[PDB]
């Protein structure tokens, strides 16, 4: 998150990392054993780490889970990103009479001008990297259809929305794929991609939930 | 523009990227 401020611990309550050798893509917890996140995180041997912080100390509320079943959208296309969401299935259910919970899913499609949260660990520099010990935080509205396919011609399905400044400044970044866009309590988007992070009309693209409600919800009673 | 969406894709694994990118040249 590039622009942001410290979000503080487990005030994103079912904001997950996925750890791979490292931390490498975000997550959200959408009830005790499954997580939604973007298709283009898969792969091997994910461990869920819920109730984080910071990624590098153990400190207290942590739970660290392997995943057991990774889900990508049939449709994903690897190409142009569409349909860019896949479910993961806990090994064992994620105990929430704690500080960790889940995320509603959306009940309509979030309108423009809607205030969001962003969050991740991803990198908070909008050119260079660092990427930071604890969770980072930003308010970003969502913007409307036109402009979001002014800022990227050709590139934009009904599956994608944009959602940020297009003077720039403020934006999520590699590190940050996977993880919410949460507007009013709800489950909106997921972070996929964009030109750069954090610059001039190149708001971030992300992976328009509530196209996919039936799907995750079909998901996760068949598996 | 297969090489800029492997960079436009914002996780931060770099066995996914430099995957995304050989690909490219597949
Ligand atoms: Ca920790």
């Amino acid at each position: 998150i590039v622009g942001g401020y410290t979000c503080g611990a487990n005030t994103v309550p079912y904001q997950v990392s996925l750890n791979s050798g490292y931390h490498f893509c975000g997550g959200s917890l959408i009830n005790s054993q499954w997580v939604v996140s973007a298709a283009h995180c898969y792969k091997s041997g994910i461990q869920v780490r819920l109730g984080e912080d910071n990624i590098n100390v153990v400190e207290g509320n942590e739970q660290f889970i392997s995943a057991s079943k990774s889900i990508v959208h049939p449709s994903y296309n690897s190409n142009t990103l569409n349909n860019d969401i896949m479910l993961i299935k806990l090994k064992s259910a994620a105990s929430l009479n704690s500080r960790v919970a889940s995320i509603s899913l959306p009940t309509s499609c979030a309108s423009a001008g809607t205030q969001c949260l962003i969050s991740g660990w991803g990198n908070t520099k909008s050119s260079g990297t660092s990427y930071p010990d604890v969770l980072k935080c930003l308010k970003a509205p969502i913007l409307s259809d036109s402009s979001c396919k002014s800022a990227y011609p050709g590139q934009i399905t009904s599956n994608m929305f944009c959602a940020g400044y297009l003077e720039g400044g403020k934006d999520s970044c590699q590190g940050d794929s996977g993880g919410p866009v949460v507007c009013s309590g709800k489950l909106q988007g997921i972070v996929s991609w964009g030109s750069g992070c954090a610059q001039k009309n190149k708001p971030g693209v992300y992976t328009k939930v509530c196209n996919y409600v039936s799907w995750i919800k079909q998901t996760i009673a068949s598996n | 523009q297969c090489k800029v969406m492997c960079y436009a894709q914002r996780h931060s694994s770099p066995e996914l990227l430099r995957r995304c990118l050989d690909n490219c040249e597949k």
